[PDB]
């Protein structure tokens, strides 16, 4: 359930990161047994990226990818995947091209290896001359995506991405579609506005990112709310933890801050984050209790491995190189780190485990 | 191990055309996909597998055509309706059947 404000309320008034790449299978590879080959790219900015899955020196034809989302530091992440049956002779790799790379990078597949939250992420990237900006919105409950919207897709509707949200009727999807299009119109106007506030050329591509949501404890009571904004991967304006004042990053954001303090925008957001957001999060937790209220403990086994766990939050410490937690593609997550002992903290564990 | 011999670049008037060609050395068993990138980053222009499966970058779709000799490991790029924004160094590249990439030195293409 998204925010429902008028477009003029969030009216604005006035650094490249290279991707980390991981190639892996969803399950442990067995020759002759069907599996999924994954390429996980994360930590990159801007969002424009080209990813191929390779089999024996050529491109795999039917490769799908997840909806574009970003982390707390505004860097993007994507999962590219395809169904495959590995054999002894076949060799697989992932190729990634990005503005930060002087040539495409190839990473080969090594065959031999509580609290709750609702979040909404919005990304708008301008394409001068090629039309309106590319707009993608995604909604999360914990680490489970449940809705999405792509401006380039054919439906022009908010679409389900979890089984439990398909229960909702047409009135829900009509309202979500209407609201997500209003989020898109606001972001498009902001892209044109922000180019003027920074005196930038009309030919360059720029990115606007918006995030908001709410946390609740194990008692499903409100803990914290968020509402943050970024331009080209850098903090622009953010609502503080008290949800009553703004953090502006530069002089252009200070003018928006004063326009938003006078028009009382923070008060309209706090009503949503403390009320509506919490209310519908509890509705989602109830309707998807078989999915959302589960915890899968990591199957564990110098390299400490942790597989098939949910939620994604985990801690692996050696008593050193730790990879970013990665999606298996089936709702679970994976991670590993590199006299000695390995400590594993996870919500699905009674007490921290120790691997020697 | 593998050497890529490029040819066919140079100067051309807007609207004109050029044919690039890239020949791979070594065994015919050592190269699968062949194609071109063009140039911070370098962008995909066109590539083709040994079986004839092609892929084109969006900015050259319709105007550029890549083809391959069945006998040798040699590919050709027919670049039609060239624009000033097509000016770049075009790098030939190839992929071994173990996903090792080989890169040529590149050929400058300039459109007046």
């Amino acid at each position: 359930y998204m925010l429902d404000l008028q477009p003029e309320t969030t009216d604005l008034g006035c650094i490249q990161r290279t991707p980390k790449i991981q190639v892996y299978s969803r399950h442990p590879a067995e020759n002759g047994k069907s599996n999924f080959l994954n390429c996980y790219v994360s930590g990159f900015h801007p969002s424009d990226i080209e990813v191929d899955l390779l089999k024996n020196g050529e491109r795999i034809e039917k490769v799908e990818h997840s909806d574009l989302s970003f982390s707390k530091d505004w860097s993007f992440y994507l999962l590219y995947y395809t169904e495959f049956t590995p054999t002894e002779k076949d060799e697989y790799a992932c190729r990634v091209n990005h503005v930060t790379l002087s040539q495409p990078k190839i990473v080969k597949w090594d065959r031999d290896m509580g609290s709750h939250s609702m979040r909404y992420f919005f990304t708008s990237v301008s394409r001068p001359g090629r039309g309106e900006p590319r707009f993608i919105a995604v909604g999360y409950v914990d680490d489970t995506q449940f809705v999405r919207f792509d401006s380039d897709a054919a439906s022009q509707r908010m679409e389900p991405r979890a089984p439990w949200i398909e229960q909702e009727g047409p009135e829900y999807w009509d309202g979500e579609t209407r609201k997500v299009k209003a989020h898109s119109q606001t972001l498009r106007v902001d892209l044109g506005t922000l180019r003027g506030c920074y005196n930038q050329s009309e030919a360059g591509s720029h990115t606007v990112q918006r995030m908001y949501g709410c946390d609740v404890g194990s008692d499903w009571r409100f803990l914290r709310g968020y509402h943050q904004y970024a331009y080209d991967g850098k903090d622009y304006i953010a609502l503080k933890e008290d949800l009553r004042s703004w953090t502006a990053a530069d002089m252009a954001a200070q003018t928006t801050k004063h326009k938003w303090e006078a028009a009382h925008v923070a008060e309209q957001l706090r009503a949503y984050l403390e009320g509506t957001c919490v209310e519908w999060l509890r509705r989602y937790l109830e309707n998807g209790k078989e999915t959302l209220q589960r915890t899968d403990a990591p199957k564990t086994h110098l390299r400490c491995w942790a597989l098939s766990f949910y939620p994604a939050e985990i801690t692996l410490t050696w008593q050193t190189e730790l990879v970013e937690t990665r999606p298996a593609g089936d709702g679970t997550f994976q991670k590993w780190a590199a006299r000695y002992t390995c400590h594993v903290q996870h919500e699905g564990l009674p007490k921290p485990l120790t691997l020697r | 191990e593998v050497k890529l011999v490029e040819s066919g670049g140079g100067l051309v008037q807007p609207g004109g055309s050029l044919r690039l060609s890239c020949a791979a050395s070594g065994s015919i068993f050592s190269i699968n996909t062949m194609g071109w990138y063009r140039q911070k980053q370098r962008d995909l222009v066109a590539d083709i597998s040994s079986g004839g499966s092609t892929k084109y970058g969006d900015s050259v779709k319709g105007r550029f055509t890549i083809s391959r000799d069945n006998t040798k490991n040699t590919v050709y790029l027919q670049m039609n309706s060239l624009k000033p924004e097509d000016t770049a160094v075009y790098y030939c590249y190839g992929l071994s059947y173990s996903n090792d990439d080989y890169w040529g030195q590149g050929t400058q293409v300039t459109v007046s």
